[PDB]
């Protein structure tokens, strides 16, 4: 019997994926996977100063706010890509089919 | 003489109350703040 014991809750991992690294898009809205952390967002230059043992940062509501680049150690802020509600203004189909 | 054409008492009433939400278009803000600071900051679907 071999038991492999680990925790996935420690952000600065140094072990485990045969993934092929690519470039960093930065400002354009993209999908990303940083050391197993996945998501969609806009990666921008951060002015935050992370401590040597901190890979991830979080906001007021304990969700991921910024990451440390695995190869360059640049700190990047993650802003979700713009979204919002869509409201349809209709004069009524018994008058006109134009819509705003 | 002042913008909004409110009475002296109305400006006092408006200055006394602190509005946490003050709804308007906020997407332009994005980052560069010390922290996002919100009350979802839109991101979690609450506006
Ligand atoms: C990873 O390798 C690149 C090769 O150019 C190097 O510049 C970078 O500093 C390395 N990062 C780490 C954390 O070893």
């Amino acid at each position: 019997v071999v038991v492999l014991s680990f925790e996935l809750l420690h952000a600065p991992a140094t072990v485990c994926g045969p993934k092929k690294s690519t470039n960093l898009v930065k400002n354009k809205c993209v999908n990303f996977n940083f050391n197993g952390l996945t998501g969609t967002g806009v990666l921008t230059k951060s002015n935050k100063k992370f401590l040597p043992f901190q890979q991830f940062g979080r906001d007021i509501v304990d969700t991921t706010d910024a990451v440390r680049d695995p190869q360059t150690l640049e700190i990047l802020d993650i802003t979700p890509c713009s979204f919002g509600g869509v409201s349809v203004i209709t004069p009524g189909t018994n008058t006109s089919n134009q819509v705003a | 003489s002042k913008p909004s054409k409110r009475s002296p008492i109305e400006d006092l009433l408006f200055n006394k109350v602190t509005l946490a939400d003050a709804g308007f278009i906020k997407q332009y803000g994005d980052c560069l703040g010390d922290i996002a600071a919100r009350c979802a900051q839109k991101f979690n679907g609450l506006t």
